[PDB]
RNA sequence: UACGGUGCUGAAGCAACAAAUGCCCUGCUUCCAGGAAAAGCCUCUAAGCAUCAGGUAACAUCAAAUCGUACCCCAAACCGA
RNA sequence: CGAAGGUGUGCUGUGAGGCAUGCUGGAGGUAUCAGAAGUGCGAAUGCUGACAUAAGUAACGAUAAAGCGGGUGAAAAGCCCGCUCGCCGGAAGACCAAGGGUUCCUGUCCAACGUUAAUCGGGGCAGGGUGAGUCGACCCCUAAGGCGAGGCCGAAAGGCGUAGUCGAUGGGAAACAGGUUAAUAUUCCUGUACUUGGUGUUACUGCGAAGGGGGGACGGAGAAGGCUAUGUUGGCCGGGCG
RNA sequence: UAAGGUGAUAUGAACCGUUAUAACCGGCGAUUUCCGAAUGGGGAAACCCAGUGUGUUUCGACACACUAUCAUUAACUGAAUCCAUAGGUUAAUGAGGCGAACCGGGGGAACUGAAACAUCUAAGUACCCCGAGGAAAAGAAAUCAACCGAGAUUCCCCCAGUAGCGGCGAGCGAACGGGGAGCAGCCCAGAGCCUGAAUCAGUGUGUGUGUUAGUGGAAGCGUCUGGAAAGGCGCGCGAUACAGGGUGACAGCCCCGUACACAAAAAUGCACAUGCUGUGAGCUCGAUGAGUAGGGCGGGACACGUGGUAUCCUGUCUGAAUAUGGGGGGACCAUCCUCCAAGGCUAAAUACUCCUGACUGACCGAUAGUGAACCAGUACCGUGAGGGAAAGGCGAAAAGAAC
């Protein structure tokens, strides 16, 4: 999943970053709310945005 | 201004209970758990962007941590203007 | 009868507390006992 | 690196199941495993499940020469597989 | 402290002795004096807390060495 | 009406006298034992600034964060096992 | 196909002891000859844990005080509700601070806890509850005092202390009445307010210190007067006619 | 390196992976909240309050950095005061704190023993403080010896409980000399000649060895008792492996291994080989550490308590010779023997264990062994320093008991 991550630019990793984080305050706001039964989808988008941000520091030098 | 991921992290989640509904109900308010840290202004903020609603103001109290293992966490009035949110 | 603990929580912390410990080197050295022994709650700091 | 896989048709060597085949169902983490319809717990009414039993306790079964087997480990191809030892025949 | 600039004598201790040689611990002090050195070649006055053989070291090396010794070792003068 | 309680409507709503240890009063009078401090505050200028900056008034707008707020508290919640 | 251990019984030796095998137990134990001992308990006002005794004895914590009816429950002297009766009333009422820390409120429960029973509880368990520009803290400022750049000292560690910086128990800006929850209210809501900055805009202008001068800013006692909280009585209004 | 996973609890729920990018383990990274040397100022630890820049801004604001003190070095400007200094300011570079023992220093007891006690002993011990390093210290003769000689320190066995010292009481207690372990010596006080001239560290490599993941491993079945075999019994087989641990009782052959053979992207250590970098050789003539040696006084240290007291040290006061010179050779003097102080540096043998891995015990087996086998420095107690527990075991499998 990084792979792709890293042919993309700092640009558009950002736009992604923000994008995840909405998709991750969604989540959190079904599963507080009781429904979002998929609750794996927290872990995988923790995940993501970790590593999201990991590819972002590492292009920033 | 304060930016959009500090919005993204500042609500919790929403607080159920007769005190809430009620305060729903009477005085078009709702109540939400927030992070301990999160500010009138960062609650404000991220209500008005992430609910596309209108408010009036913020109260918010912090609830002590229950014997148990309970952490303390933040509560927060958020009073509507006239938008029907939930 | 006046009893000899009469709490205050000011005094408790001027009198015990983390930084009086660590104001004189012997108070830094109760501070080193106290965690060469492992306690789980260093000074009276709550 | 293990001698006994999910997917195995396997005999028992001890425990009121001597001789026993099966298949084994699952592998816990545990070294023991769930084999098919060996170690059935029967409590009271109805079918119930098989309870674990240690890997040292069952043995691949060659299935050839329709005995146990012990397994071994070499490199064909450049990749671990596994044979049977009595035979020297990769499984 | 009581130690003297120049050569570095300090406090020391030792026994007191009594006629019954009863020892009591006491301690030996230098003889310190502070006293205004005139330096020649910096046209100025230079205070120095040295011991009375500390003199007498500046009589025979002279100031400037001394202070020379004194930079140095890093004292401050 | 859940027998807990809830809603709805609502008349008069004044005067006299007596009043604190409370207020005026940090006053007043007396006394000897002769009764904090600094800031806010108000005014004056100095170096400077100079058709500026500041000040002052009006008016509009906005900001006032963060934390404590339950409960006991002459006591079965504190100090005394 | 029954190890040690435990509990019996028989036999044996001068003893310390040994041997056998019933039962329990359920997995170890060791003839022999050597070797090494944390090698043997009844006492030390021994040490630790168990369990006795007195003995179902004393006691059950202010001599303010209880009695019925109904409810609920398996069960009510103690819980709830009602009616009486007693007790406090400058307190045993209310409100806080300090301290405590969730004891708060609600629903369940009754093991332990509660000197009795408990259906009850500050008990267990679960869910809720503490909303502030004006109240407090923080914050500005200082006292006693603490710490203290440099500094002056002192075998070292350190001591004292100047500029300073902290430190309330003190001085610095401002909200009140009604209504509300099961539990929060000067915080929510309703009405009516008030304070301090910033930012503009307009008018008019001397503004500007770590400095100066005022102010803050002050004792004890006593004696008035003028008041108000507050009460009492009349009137008024609503009800009453025993 | 894998067919299984998502630490335990732990069931579940939601999933993820199956030659390969599930998991897992190693190397190397990134992130790393607040307190705490805590360092931007404060503070009653984990909180309060900033300033200064640089951006952004939706004008409400927001982000991110920096900012402690000291020492040193540089720049700047710079009082009395004229230059000057003192000061100030700004950078850069270090340091700070913590950690078990060991080690070097600066301080320094008492109980006790002497059958009392004061000299003495305990004892330079406990403790306190400061500083370093993987060791530290010491170390290259102003050393012993004895007329022969040896040859730097450290450590061990002797010498020897000797000689001595000692209210000649209690006690304390050497050397010389020998056996060993280990074992290289150097440099400045200075210039010439020579001139990187070998050189000891720094780094960049290259190689060989470790180390931090791992890989394969060799062989057994029947029958009997039993709940189960690993036991018995019969007949086998491997073995450079019959170390161990499991597996339902007691397994060389069932499993994990074991002996043995291997492995490393990468990152490290340790040898060498180099390249280079500060550095210096050799040579010849010099020079040869002064408030010092010594003395007077008061102490301390030497086994040596001042004794007939050598020797060393220094608080105090003095004060040489200087290589035709001086020190020592147990008062002292002569003699002839030996060495060169008043400047340094230095490996090894030696000490120690917070820690890590392996392995072993006529070591313990829950009143034992750590205080603690168990979520223990915990509950608990104290105002605080500090004190300080009790507590293991169902079964092969929860099959943990539906009704």
């Amino acid at each position: 999943k990084a792979k792709e991550l890293r042919e993309k630019s700092v640009e558009e990793l950002n736009t992604e970053l923000l994008n995840l984080l909405r998709e991750q305050f969604n989540l959190r706001m079904q599963a507080a709310s009781g429904q979002l039964q998929q609750s794996h989808l927290l872990k995988q988008v923790r995940r993501d945005v970790a590593r999201v941000k990991t590819l972002l520091n590492e292009k920033a030098g | 201004m304060i930016r959009e991921e500090r919005l993204l992290k500042v609500l919790r989640a929403p607080h159920v209970s007769e005190k809430a509904s009620t305060a729903m109900e009477k005085s078009n308010t709702i109540v939400l758990k927030v992070a301990k840290d999160a500010t009138k202004a960062e609650i404000k903020a991220a209500v008005q962007k992430l609910f596309e609603v209108e408010v009036e103001v913020v109260n918010t109290l912090v609830v002590k941590g229950k014997v148990k293992r309970r952490s303390d966490w933040k509560k927060a009035y958020v009073t509507l203007k006239e938008g029907q949110n939930l | 009868m006046k009893r000899t603990f009469q709490p205050s929580v000011l005094k408790r912390n001027r009198s015990h507390g983390f930084r009086a410990r660590m104001a004189t080197k012997n108070g830094r050295q109760v501070l080193a006992r106290r965690r060469a022994k492992g306690r789980a709650r260093l000074t009276v700091s709550k | 690196a293990a001698k006994i896989r999910r997917d195995d048709e396997v005999i028992v060597l001890t425990g009121k199941d001597k001789g026993k085949r099966g298949k084994v169902k699952n592998v816990l983490s545990s070294g023991k495993v769930i084999v098919e319809g060996i170690n059935l717990v029967k409590k009271h009414g109805i079918v119930e499940k098989e309870a674990a039993i240690q890997v040292s306790n069952v043995a691949i079964f060659n299935a050839a020469t329709g005995k146990a087997d012990r397994v071994g480990f070499r490199f064909e191809d450049g990749k671990k597989v596994r044979f049977f030892k009595s035979n020297s025949e990769t499984i | 402290s009581r130690v003297c600039q120049v050569t570095g004598k300090r406090p020391v201790t030792g026994n007191n002795r009594s006629h019954a040689l009863n020892a009591t611990k006491r301690r030996f002090l230098p003889n310190l004096h502070s006293h205004r050195f005139w330096v020649e070649s910096e046209k100025r006055f230079v205070t120095l807390r040295v011991s009375a053989k500390g003199m007498r070291v500046i009589d025979k090396k002279g100031i400037d060495t001394v202070l020379a010794e004194l930079r140095a070792r890093g004292e401050k003068y």
